[PDB]
């Protein structure tokens, strides 16, 4: 049975229905925001804003207005629900430009997407939080896995008084990871020195830059493992370690309010070449750090950038062919 | 500086989560700019609706080929000699047929007819009713042993054009069949298209047949009228122009052709991913450029812009069309051909 999310205004006069709350960005386009409102004209608006702070700064990034009543093809969902609901049911559709930032919150500021349905004569008129309805939807970023070589980093240290190298190489099993997906780290040490590696520490760190109003750069670990694996003088070490970055912490970028079950760590910001890195508001990225903790010597580390994405949505006949309501809450 | 075309990348199929292995001539079809259809094998088809490419439908199949209707939510499927046509809307099997001979190539040639090519013959099969395939003509011996790469018809379906290729240099062999005369002719060509074109002062449209080839004389484009000029018509003077290729593109040859009747221009695509524009009337070359680093291996008319759309081996969906605000000044100033520019401005606006 197909789920459809609904929400009514306070006075029970307008209800909005949506198939979904999160709309996947597929880089060349975003899933369309295909809804129905069950009903002065009736307007429906989609707004994207950055907010900082209660509030102390706001920048509008995108607005789209639809007149829904009175009246590109309807989705099966719209038709299905129009028939299954009446003739007071009207379609609205937005297409979100793919270059707008995805939903992101850092604890405070963020980028949010709000759908607003209201009844009113012109577009420039007094909105009454009484017969209007407001829904926070999300844009979440997908990207496909990359063909070809994985991520790879290496470093060489010579310690005081010596010219023998401690060499570290690491790579990741992928360039593109999805929420909940484990990261495998291949670690290769050649220790030609007379120091001993006492342990190995692997972390996943997020970096989040605030780019508007009050700029700032946060860092914050989202996975940490240490192993008491030792690398003796004149010995090599190869081992694969596995870490998964997990939400289950101030300064952390999330895609969502920390209070909701369906919130994840923020996805990596995909940046177009010379795009306005200011109307994105928050830039998020991720690295794996591999560190050799050296006895009687400074530690030796590499970092391996990676991208964290939201996952993509889940008899003779030569082909095979073949609706419940929920609160938006 | 301004260009006589607009080129666009509409999307990359892998961004939709499509497996790049499934992106090629045998697993991917696009019979019109409305759908892309992909067979993904643990079998099924992914139908991408280009009005809404975000919400692809996935269905299980056991077909070795699937070709979406150009216009409607209707899909033809085959498994060996077994052909079936399905209405996705009404979820019903419309029609089925079992061929005597294997169908080695097929495509929709309008809104409601499939062309079927066997080792032996070419058939048209309506999607409607209970009518069986109608044999249109026997295959000519000069396509014997070719890979069949296309099948074209004119607007009245009175002229039918089967195209195959073989490794020998890649030789192009066409068979042009006249439905009224019931006669085939062999033509050496690699890509072709028909068009309607009405000459100045003529009573009726001419049916034009345009074909491009890279043969013993190198690259050539021919434009001819097929059939006897209508009462009230002058004949269309045959045109023949060179199709240029690089020094770097010694092994390149034409692979696709679409004609815009809105602008009377021929779009030609080469294996290496070059696009050319030619004037339909004179064959004059208007533009050439490499637009893709991979073969564009499937093309269709791009209806909204009257251009050409296609898919390349890396999953990029690309199109080209006339840029109507630049084409005349481009022909005037960049090509310095003010006679062509005025003629096209007047002919089409």
């Amino acid at each position: 049975g197909t789920r459809v999310f609904k929400k009514a205004s306070p006075n029970g006069k307008l209800t909005v229905y949506l198939g979904k709350r999160d709309f996947v960005d597929h880089i060349d386009l975003v899933e369309p925001v295909d809804g129905v409102v069950l009903v002065r004209r009736v307007y429906v608006t989609l707004t994207c804003a950055f907010r900082y702070g209660g509030l102390t700064f706001r920048k509008d990034l995108f607005v789209a207005n639809v007149q829904s009543f009175p009246p590109k093809p309807l989705t099966r969902l719209q038709e299905r629900l129009i028939k299954k609901l009446g003739e007071h049911a009207y379609p609205f559709t937005f297409e979100i430009p793919p270059n707008l930032p995805c939903s992101v919150t850092l604890q405070a500021c963020g980028v949010d997407y709000e759908v607003k349905a209201f009844c009113a004569e012109n577009l420039e008129e007094k909105i009454h939080k009484r017969n209007s309805v407001r829904l926070v939807i999300r844009k979440v970023q997908y990207a496909p896995e990359r063909p070809g070589p994985q991520p790879t980093a290496e470093t060489t240290r010579q310690f005081l008084m010596s010219d023998k190298p401690l060499h570290l190489e690491a790579s990741l099993d992928k360039e593109i990871y999805y929420h909940g997906e484990p990261i495998s780290v291949n670690v290769h040490v050649t220790n030609n020195t007379n120091k001993t590696v006492k342990k190995i520490k692997i972390s996943v760190r997020q970096y989040a830059d605030i780019c508007l109003f009050n700029t700032a750069q946060y860092k914050c670990p989202v996975a940490m493992e240490e192993a008491d694996d030792t690398v003796a003088p004149s010995s090599t070490f190869c081992k694969v370690y596995t870490l998964t970055p997990f939400l289950a912490k101030r300064g952390l970028a999330l895609d969502g309010k920390l209070k909701h079950e369906d919130t994840n760590l923020a996805s990596s910001t995909l940046l177009r070449e010379g795009a306005n890195r200011e109307i994105l508001g928050i830039i998020v990225s991720y690295k794996v750090k591999v560190k050799l903790v050296v006895s009687r010597g400074g530690d030796v580390a590499v970092e391996l950038p990676f991208t964290l994405m939201h996952p993509k949505p889940k008899d003779t006949n030569l082909i095979e062919l073949d609706i419940v309501f929920e609160d938006f809450a | 500086q301004i260009l006589p075309i607009r080129f666009q990348e509409h999307l990359q199929l892998q961004n939709l989560g499509i497996n790049p292995a499934n992106i090629g001539f045998s697993t991917l079809t696009m019979e019109s700019d409305k759908f892309i259809c992909i067979r993904e094998k643990g079998a099924q088809v992914v139908i991408i609706d280009m009005n809404d490419p975000s919400n692809p439908i996935r269905r299980p199949i056991s077909a070795d080929s699937a070709i979406m209707n150009p216009a409607s939510k209707v899909i033809a499927l085959k498994a060996g000699k077994t052909l079936q046509i399905f209405n996705i809307e009404m979820k019903s099997k419309m029609k089925a047929h079992t061929m005597t001979d294997d169908v080695t190539f097929w495509k929709w040639i309008s809104l409601n007819t499939v062309a079927l090519v066997t080792d032996n013959a070419v058939y048209h099969w309506s999607m409607e009713g209970e009518s069986q395939p109608v044999k249109m003509f026997d295959r000519h011996s000069s396509l014997a042993g070719c890979q069949i790469i296309n099948y074209r018809t004119d607007a009245k379906q009175k002229w039918l054009l089967l195209t195959g290729i073989s490794a020998q240099r890649v030789v192009g062999a066409m068979q042009l069949y006249s439905v009224d005369r019931k006669v085939s002719q062999p033509i050496e060509g690699h890509a072709a298209s028909f068009a309607q074109f009405k000459m100045e002062g003529n009573a009726e449209e001419s049916t034009l047949f345009c074909f491009a080839v890279r043969g013993q004389a190198g690259g050539k484009l021919h434009i001819i009228e097929v059939g006897t000029p209508p009462t009230g018509n002058q004949p269309f003077p045959k045109k023949a122009v060179d199709v240029f290729f690089p020094p770097e593109a010694q092994n390149d040859f034409p692979v696709a052709m679409q004609i815009s009747e809105k602008h009377d221009v021929v779009f030609l695509i080469t294996k290496y991913g070059y696009i050319h524009l030619y004037d339909l009337e004179t064959g004059t070359c208007i533009y050439m450029n490499r637009i893709s680093g991979e073969t564009i291996f499937v093309t269709a008319p791009h209806e909204a812009t009257a251009g050409i759309i296609g898919v390349n081996r890396k999953g990029q969906v690309l199109s080209v069309c006339v840029e109507e605000e630049n084409i005349i000044p481009y022909i005037t100033n960049v090509l310095q051909n003010p006679d062509l520019a005025l003629r096209m401005a007047v002919r089409n606006n």
